[PDB]
């Protein structure tokens, strides 16, 4: 198992 | 230039400098952010921030079920909230401007590296599928928790991907050559004296792939042509080291060569990453999420160690191909390396 | 296995290998077929055959009683009989086996479909509503009449269904409000696949990305069907197929994340109104619309139902505004 | 990987190996093209082929408005149809690829690029107002105009953009290690010396800048800092060769140096290019229309013309800052070479 | 430069600033100005101030039974007269030169416009079709009426109209086009260009890049400027029609890449006495000019009522039989701010 | 002032 993601952030 | 990741949240909020931290050989770079936190909901509510060396070979719910996860090579953990009396003693200066834009609940946080943990390196993907991945990465998580630090789940977590990476030394090792003999059952003479010396040892990425091929030529059998070819070797030691051949460049020219002299043409290469986009199987550095990168670095393996270097073994070598009527392809290899 | 139709005058007489025709598109797959006429009957009688690429709106007999009738697709014609120059180049392998299992009187024939038509899909119709009817359809006549090929009448016409079925999006956007400054509402509908079919169903990984205010009171995530109809009027019908949703709330200050499985099925919104389904073999059963598309838009307008699915993933904020989002993604067949 | 630009009207499509050539020492890497042709419309209508290096720093209907224009730096025209007595001789393998994979009437072309060309280089725009658009550039055209090869226009016109990138040579100069003492007014001793070695000479785009400084140090005004900063000098050269400062990248902890002893610390940075994203007057490497490019290789001028090379002159250099109470800002600079 | 208007009972003036003010974007132009009233008919009667934004689409003692009136996206109130415990606590520099020019009985007012609202901008009527109108426009009004603050007509009500007019990549639309009789790609058609917010004195060069128009012979290629004339009020609604197109004989060839810029210029004046092309707000008698393009903000919560203009080269060619295909892009005329 | 673009081609 242990853990995922969200999948983005390109900058702040 | 600063940017961060504002978790919706709006509970942890972390200021961080650069994407890339510099590895160097002596130190690492160390990664140097801050966390605003918001105060109405953090009631008793504790948090943290960890650095993950992460390292991936596969599918995230495929490899999970069975009995094997990623081997985490390393993790790094941080309390920032509650602070000790006053828990920052070397200040950053980034999170000095990160202390004095914010408020006075932002939360400092720094993550020294050891001296055991490779790149970011990722293999590249084929353009046809079956759904697979791999890479090493490194990445960076602030969270909070009812259970002590030993302990952690969603719905308060901040990742930012961030990068590491081998950086070869001050020194080429000697200038690498090349000279071999052929011999065969239909041509006695020596026949291939072939001489692919060359000018330097660690390249990086933005210079020339000149390879000086000295034939010393006394026989029959006409040659036709030296085809000359970048090897990419990609090492993988997940359940065993492989290697998987495949040219990252060639080029060649008709160049021919006569019986009985000494001839010689330096054949003269770019490997770009831009030509290679789109094609299978040639590690390439490992990119921020979407971001471009170069083609892979040759990672080295330390001369002696208990552990074996599990994963992506990146090395390189320029093989001389060769076209001998009517049509035999004879080649060598050498040792180099792209750090 | 093989399936046949002979008119109640024993005159053509259809044999078929499949009534479901797998429209790949950089081809599309074409008929397969022969046709047993007897020649007694039809001495100096000319056979033919022809397919018809339909799309009805209503009744018969009264869009037939209008300004206009079927403005049909596509209709491909072929001489069966007389031979002309018995000019099939390539004999199937399924009429390899029919001329050598029928008498050779069997006529070959052969269907090849153009690019640029649309699929079966029909809109289901209400439970209320029993004379309403709306549906695109692919069917074969094997037919005769005394004039030349460019007319013919009901009689000698021998029908057939058949079917010309079409064989890592992410979503994250914020949402700011009147009396909630904070942005209050990311959220990520990530998945995996793209184009699914009859047999494998939807997981929808939702990732709740929130701040503080405002309590969140659900999410639910409903599967919900669109049906573009251009007739003369292009128009879009929204109908749930299928909807489900638990009770997993979000707190302030935090990220949840929570992956939602739907399955519509076929068996569950039988005897309701508007749900596009695929055509049926005249009574059979069928399934879900698979989700039809305009390749990249022809000439002519494509004149049809136009099916696509999606996920719409609603959320109840405080105190039970239903907030949502959609997306793309098709639903189409799988290939033998 | 072969590509093509099929001509806008049919007429004229030339088909490439690639975009990116080689500069290298030795020779440049020319190119080896072919142009498909068709014989309807091209009845006694003369094809032929050019390369137009070219030199571009503003805009185009206003600059052209002047009384010069672009300053042109090379251009090649070679004739294609009607073959003058059929001139491929030697065929490359890839115009032996395409003439058998096209139809009959492919014509190939071949440029062989001189010693005295400056490479594609572009300035990098800003954020704002970005387009005084500078840069060189390597393109590629076929053409058919009824006037003979010294006269053209638009309507046949088939251009594709290369480009030609420098790549450092094969010797890298000897370990360069050279600064200041810096005495004063009001402080006495030898007050600051300094040491930034360094480990090598010509750097590429995949290896750090480690700086070895080292301190001696009897003091009597307090250290406090030493910053080490990559800087730029964007040396343009059209009226004047232009140094326009600005640092790629920089870096420090906070390493104090006691009075009377010697200290030494491996300072070290790296320079990204998305880290200088969204900047302005940061020249890098020539851009392939909108494909990513990196920061500027370290351009260098031969070792004696009789013209001056006009153009952007790229060069880099770790400055040593340092501050001392209460607060002067020392520092100076080296030579290195990023080509 | 100053302007007023009094009312036929000399009762209300309106000293303002600017009729035209800058539909900015982070913000918007607020009005400012002064309200000059009388002291002894108004004894204990109670003058107050008003914005309205209004959406126009028909007759005045008609369109009236349209289960409605003018739908007022938006109306603004504030207390002129008796000032109320006062806060103008930013008093305007022209206010300020209004106050000690007139009496210092002069009560200032201000408004603040939100951010859902569109710009002024009407339906350029037919020649022939007299009693029919349309449109957006933002007046102010200065007034007291015997009441509460709800009761409110005419004859001390004064009326000023203003306005609100609002003061990317180089964009290239390159296409292929597919036929039932020819196989080439017989079309790539693109439109290149250096500019995508141009203004009144700036022309339009449109840089046609022909991509082999063969196997059927072009007439040629016209280019022409349209308009979108978008109208919300029970549904929205652009009114196809073109302001300006210009037009030379250049012939592109079988097998030749041609290239031409096409230069066109909009003109008002060419473009006056015409059906059906938005002009700018304009007052009363004086010139005005052709509309700004409006831009819809990014994510409000409800639709925007009102006329919402953009404009476009449609670069419509004509092949041998005079068949005239086309394709268009987004182009989008804002003003130029002081 | 010698000549112009078309402005863009960026792979095969």
């Amino acid at each position: 198992k242990y853990s995922a993601k969200t999948g983005l952030t390109k900058l702040i | 230039r600063v940017f961060k990741k504002s978790s919706p949240n709006c509970k942890l909020t972390v200021y961080l400098g650069k994407r890339d931290f510099v590895d160097h050989l002596d130190k690492v770079d160390p990664v140097d952010g801050v966390v605003l936190v918001d105060p109405d909901y953090l009631k008793d509510r504790k948090v943290f921030v960890t650095l993950t060396c992460a390292f991936r070979y596969g599918r995230e719910d495929l490899d999970v079920l069975g009995l094997s996860f990623r081997k985490d090579l390393f993790i790094a953990t941080y309390q920032a909230f509650p602070p000790m009396p006053n828990p920052p003693r070397p200040p950053t200066r980034l999170q000095d401007r990160l202390l004095k834009k914010l408020g006075q609940h932002a939360h400092p946080f720094f993550f020294t590296i050891p001296q055991n943990l490779p790149c970011s390196v990722t293999l590249q993907p084929g353009p046809e599928d079956t759904g697979k991945a791999c890479g090493v990465d490194f990445e960076i998580r602030a969270f909070c928790a009812k259970s002590i630090e030993e302990k952690s789940h969603k719905r308060n977590s901040v990742r930012l991907i961030i990068r590491k990476v081998q950086f070869a030394p001050e020194t080429p090792g000697p200038q690498p050559s090349a000279e071999t003999t052929r011999h065969f059952l239909m041509s006695d003479r020596r026949s291939l004296h072939l001489e692919a010396s060359l000018d330097k040892e660690l390249y990086y990425h933005g210079e020339p792939l000149n390879v000086n091929v000295h034939v010393t030529n006394n026989s029959a059998k006409t040659v036709k042509k030296i085809r000359v070819s970048v090897r990419q070797y990609a090492d993988i030691c997940l359940f065993s080291t492989a290697q998987y051949k495949c040219p990252v460049a060639q080029l060649e020219q008709d160049d021919q060569v006569s019986p009985s002299s000494t001839f010689c043409k330096v054949y003269t290469i770019t490997p770009l990453l831009s030509d290679n986009r789109e094609k299978r199987g040639l590690a390439l550095d490992g990119q921020l999420k979407h971001e471009d990168t170069n083609l892979a670095s040759s990672t080295i393996v330390k001369e002696g160690a208990n552990k074996e270097v599990l994963g992506i073994l990146v090395s390189y070598r320029v093989k001389v191909k060769l076209v001998v009527s009517r049509g035999g392809d004879v080649s060598v290899e050498l040792p180099f390396v792209l750090m």
